[PDB]
């Protein structure tokens, strides 16, 4: 587990993320890996309507990316 | 020897206030009651469309972004100006990069006011997202140790 889910991680302007993945249950917390243009990871909660528009957004790059 | 897309990061050392007002516009602005980042560029094609802001203990990370929708006009010269000021300073003296040569066209300047950081670094990133490989000027000033801040998610201001 390259990363196991402890804090959280608050609002991410959504212009700064370029990926996201499900983090493993064996991982750490049931939660979203967010990637930012840095190269770096953070744990994100899916329930907030911020991360759910982060996602919906990413999955519009990648679409269009094909 | 074009660019797209700006980045400025400002790491801090050490910092107390968490609670973080924000702007973009002619004059870019990061503030807290104890610090204030002041953003001016010039000739710059790629536009600044947010900031970001957060700490971990008293080590903060900072900084202001643009898409990569534009490349940069060669005909003019992008111009960066960055101020760091404590709220409670008085001497203003600008700052020196790590020396180095850079592929694209671009002039910056970071100005200091204040004695209220031990450590400062301070990325002014311009990246041609168009490349195959990573295509990045690097322009860094360091005051002291370089601080890591992977860990610290680059949260927006409140």
């Amino acid at each position: 587990c390259n990363i196991t889910c402890s804090k959280m991680t608050s609002k991410i302007p959504v212009a700064l993320l370029i990926h996201y993945q499900q983090n493993q249950a064996s991982c750490g917390k049931r939660a979203i890996i967010l990637e930012t243009r840095q190269h770096r990871l953070f744990c994100a909660d899916p329930k907030e309507q911020w991360v759910k528009d982060a996602m919906q957004h990413l999955d519009r790059q990648a679409a269009a990316l094909t | 020897g074009s660019f797209n897309s700006i980045d400025v990061e400002i790491n801090m050392y050490p910092v107390n206030k968490t609670s973080c007002n924000s702007s973009i516009g002619s004059s870019s602005t990061i503030s807290t009651s104890e610090l204030t980042i002041t953003l001016t560029h010039e000739d710059c094609t790629p536009v600044f469309i947010g900031d970001y802001y957060s700490v971990v203990d008293k080590l903060a990370t900072s900084g202001f972004f643009t898409n990569d929708k534009v490349h940069q006009d060669l005909t003019t010269q992008c111009k960066i100006n960055l101020e760091i000021k404590c709220n409670s300073g008085r001497e203003s003296r600008q700052l020196t990069p790590t020396t180095k040569v850079y592929l694209m066209p671009h002039s910056e300047t970071v100005t200091v006011v204040g004695d209220c950081l031990s450590n400062l670094d301070v990325y002014i990133v311009y990246a041609n997202t168009d490349a195959i490989y990573s295509d990045m000027d690097v322009v860094a000033y360091h005051t002291s140790y370089i601080l890591n801040v992977d860990h610290i998610p680059p949260n927006d201001c409140e």
